[PDB]
């Protein structure tokens, strides 16, 4: 009662997969292998972390980003699979935003990078919606109850990342210097991003 | 489709497995984990078997247990697989014989879906909307949580797309149309029982009606 059915290893079944498909000519050379290369090389938080940098040290473009997040990301090339309708939602002195996709894993690919394996978990997907203050304090991040928490939930094609405000300490600070504190958890919304000591 | 992936809400589960800024490890953990993306690619881009909506569908489908148990890359092993035998691309003999043993996939679906709804309304930016109160066996891209509730609308998008519940059974009326930031309020959504302040949904035009 209630028992796994029977299955071939795991990888086994996705390279039956592979070898199906691709002894009928169906899959173009190179083209896992591409995709591979794209999603581990390309597709990435460094990405979403240079907009948050420019957002924060050009008053122009953070207007730009808020307000036409598709034309923001494509002045950087940044547009793809995924993350064709991008939408930026920025936190504030009293807003604390956090994405998640409670039907699955939709994140924003080409600027966040693929989503890591806790974002999919069906503990984040059940939860954040429901306790997203509890969900944040257990992973590390104390959100102050003056302070409204909104959850995106990613169930369309628009595909969401956080604008973080910008931490005390880093005034003068060159784009490279900030990128480096905005890390893939700050994208997504879980982190906030951190100044050292 | 009321399945178990509609996860939204449900009580029971434990923490996160993770804190911030913890090391996730490679993009991929195993050597094949990237062919269900780039197979699903293959099939849309390349095959014009499929679109990504009946990927989501398919997955759904997975027999509750099943997709219970089923890491996130399996599922969409399982999913891609299905979808290539119900198209008539590949057999599931040839599946187990390539696999040397048993490949089960997602299960039949019982609906055959639903045209784009032939009466919508444009909504604006502050306007205040009801989820419509509607039960949908097949493919849709509304949370169980929001269905019958109150929300206003914070953005209309400038783009519009296929309908999900008829796209995503391969139906040639989902139209298109935009979709809308809708915000509630979480005491809409889950009474005295949230420790949050608002959740956006984002729903298509046809989930929604004017508020009361
Ligand atoms: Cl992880
Ligand atoms: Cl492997
Ligand atoms: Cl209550
Ligand atoms: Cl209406
Ligand atoms: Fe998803
Ligand atoms: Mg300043
Ligand atoms: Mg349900």
């Amino acid at each position: 009662e209630n028992a796994a059915p029977a299955q071939a290893p795991v990888s086994d079944r996705a390279w039956a997969l592979f070898r199906a498909l691709d002894g009928k000519g169906l899959v173009p050379d190179g083209y896992v292998e591409g995709w591979k290369k794209t999603f581990e090389e390309d597709f990435s938080p460094r990405r979403g972390a240079e907009l948050v940098a420019r957002a924060w040290t050009d008053p122009e473009f953070r207007q730009l980003l808020l307000t036409d997040g598709t034309a923001a990301v494509a002045q950087y090339g940044y547009l793809g699979p995924q993350g064709e309708y991008i939408v930026a939602v920025e936190d504030t002195p009293t807003l604390k935003n956090v994405i998640v996709c409670s039907l699955c894993s939709c994140t924003a690919w080409p600027i966040l990078g693929l989503p890591p394996t806790w974002y999919k978990s069906f503990e984040y997907r059940a939860r954040v919606v429901r306790e997203p203050r509890k969900v944040l304090s257990e992973m590390g991040t104390e959100i102050a109850s003056d302070i409204e928490i909104r959850v995106y939930d990613t169930t369309a094609e628009t595909r969401y990342m956080v604008l973080p405000q910008r931490p005390a300490g880093t005034e003068g600070w060159s784009q490279e210097q900030l990128q480096e504190i905005v890390t893939k958890d700050c994208l997504i919304g879980v982190a906030i991003p951190q100044v050292p000591t | 489709m009321d399945g178990v992936h509609d996860l939204a809400g449900v009580q029971g589960f434990g923490k996160v497995p993770h804190t911030v800024n913890a090391d996730i490890g490679p993009t991929f953990h195993a050597e094949w984990e990237h062919l269900p993306y780039s197979l699903m690619f293959a099939g849309v881009a390349e095959l014009g078997a499929f679109s990504v909506d009946e990927v989501k569908y398919v997955v759904e489908r997975m027999e509750p247990r099943h997709y219970m148990m089923t890491p996130y890359y399996e599922r969409y092993v399982i999913g891609v697989a299905t979808l290539m035998v119900e198209k008539g691309i590949l057999t599931q003999d040839e599946l187990e014989s390539l696999a040397g043993g048993p490949f089960p996939l997602s299960r039949p679906s019982e609906s055959e879906g639903r045209p784009a709804p032939v009466e919508t309304t444009t909504f604006e930016v502050g306007q205040r909307v009801r989820v419509r109160d509607e039960y949908v066996p097949g493919h849709i891209r509304m949370p169980a949580y929001c269905r019958g509730r109150v929300g206003t609308i914070s953005h209309r998008t400038t783009e519009k797309w296929p309908f999900p519940d008829a796209i995503g059974h391969g139906r040639n009326d989902a139209g298109e149309e935009p979709t809308y930031h809708v915000k509630f309020a979480a005491e809409e959504l889950f009474g005295s029982d949230t420790d949050g302040g608002s959740v956006v949904v984002d729903l298509f035009e046809g989930y929604l009606e004017p508020a009361a």
